């Protein structure tokens, strides 16, 4: 039948909307994983190198 | 008074509010008035451990020779006192400072004698 086939259509419509969402919902969680990540390892440089560069400061004085 | 200068080059401290604010320029007397409980001790170390004059905005550069504490304690309680020596020897100022220490439970009359001494 005619609506037979385009209640199938409807299904396969509302399946092909939702993986388009959850494409777009999972590209965007891994964008903000990743950049979150990385604002983390940048930071730690700073953490660390300025502990180091601050303890060759106050040895060389002492 | 016919030779004294205008106290005229500007130091920043790093607190916005003398920046901005109320500023501290090379040679000036400026006392910090506080409470009892009100941190004043950590406030004057900070402003030992980052003042600084800048002198590209002044027009001069000409070199950064920086400052040489001279810290004239007045009976203070060895918890102060460790306070500003810690500060002191974390960022390596004791190699230009000289303190004048009178600690409190030394006698009460040579704090007369100290910031004659000191300055």
């Amino acid at each position: 039948s005619k609506l037979e086939a385009i209640l199938s259509q409807e299904v396969e419509a509302e399946i092909q909307a939702l993986l388009q969402e959850a494409e777009a919902k999972a590209e965007a969680v891994k964008r903000e994983a990743e950049e979150k990540a990385k604002a983390l390892l940048q930071a730690r440089e700073r953490a660390l190198e300025a502990q180091y560069r601050a303890a060759l400061r106050r040895a060389e004085s002492a | 008074p016919v030779a004294r200068r205008k106290p005229e080059q500007f130091i920043q401290t790093g607190i916005s509010t003398i920046d901005v604010m109320n500023t501290l320029v090379r040679g000036q007397k400026l006392p910090i008035f506080s409470g009892s409980g009100l941190p004043a001790n950590e406030i004057a170390a900070q402003i030992a451990r980052q003042a600084t004059v800048r002198p590209d905005l002044s027009g001069e550069g000409e070199k950064e020779e920086p400052f040489a504490v001279v810290f004239a304690a007045m009976g203070i309680t060895q918890r102060e006192l460790s306070y500003f020596i810690q500060e002191f020897e974390r960022t390596g100022a004791l190699s230009r400072s000289v303190l004048f220490l009178n600690k409190a439970d030394d006698p009460t009359i040579e704090r007369i004698l100290t910031p004659r001494m000191a300055l």
